């Protein structure tokens, strides 16, 4: 019969690793606050990517040092079995850059460990980079062969480039409370992408910030895709 | 409501 090659294969045994680094106290000298409300995001996330059938991994409060040789040590590992791979960051951050709890780290350095030729089991396989942290100080005050090393990645910002992005002490970050939203009700009907931008539409829509701080009150935020994929990725198979 |  005629074969369509449109979307990643994702019928392999295991549909991969879901690596959460969540990152809440912080070194004092470091002079980063204590990111109340993402023990909400991280047992959010468990539970959706649990349900999505992915080997999660929660760790907790890592240095810049333990972030970079966890990187190192999963790259290293056989995803021969496994159909993509997922890491979320949770974390304070500036544009390119996620916080360890003793200082930064460079997000290229992170993704760096997983390119085409660096992690062969990978090659060809489609790699989610969910990073909810900060990309700047800007806040939005609203209106109303071969194939590339850089291919097959795909990074889900909470924010946009050199924006603030927001979490709520008691419900957790606004993306990651959406993303969870709408993979938990669309990741057995859309294709990611589709479910991405529902979480644009919620973040978006659903959300505005209350401060007593006349600059940080009323504020909004959109998520923002970034997509080297090649091809669709549905989470369900047959 | 706190940013990162």
């Amino acid at each position: 019969g005629i074969s369509l090659d449109n979307s990643y294969k994702m019928d392999y045994p295991e549909m991969g690793l879901c690596i959460i680094i969540n990152n809440k106290n912080f070194h004092k000298s470091t002079g980063m606050t204590s990111r109340s409300g993402t023990d909400v995001d991280a047992a959010n996330l468990r539970e959706t990517f649990r349900n999505l059938k992915y080997e999660v991994r929660n760790k907790n409060d890592l240095t810049r040092e333990e972030i970079v040789e966890l990187m190192r040590d999963v790259s290293k590992e056989d995803h021969s079995k496994r159909s993509s791979f997922v890491c979320v960051l949770l974390s304070h951050g500036e544009e390119g850059i996620i916080f360890g709890t003793n200082g930064p780290v460079d997000l290229k350095k992170i993704t760096n460990f997983f390119r085409g030729d660096r992690c062969r089991s990978l090659t060809g396989k489609p790699k989610l980079f969910i990073i909810q942290a900060c990309r700047g100080t800007e806040l939005d005050c609203g209106i109303e062969h071969k194939i590339p090393v850089e291919a097959d990645f795909l990074y889900a910002y909470s924010t946009a480039p050199g924006y603030y992005s927001w979490r709520n002490s008691k419900d957790g970050s606004w993306f990651i409370q959406s993303l969870c939203a709408m993979l938990k009700q669309y990741a057995d009907k859309l294709e990611f992408m589709h479910i991405l931008t529902r979480v644009n539409r919620a973040v978006a829509t659903e959300f505005e910030s209350f401060s007593f701080d006349a600059t940080f009150h009323a504020k909004k935020q959109i998520p923002c895709i970034v997509s080297m994929l090649t091809k669709e990725l549905y989470f369900y198979h047959h | 409501d706190e940013v990162d």
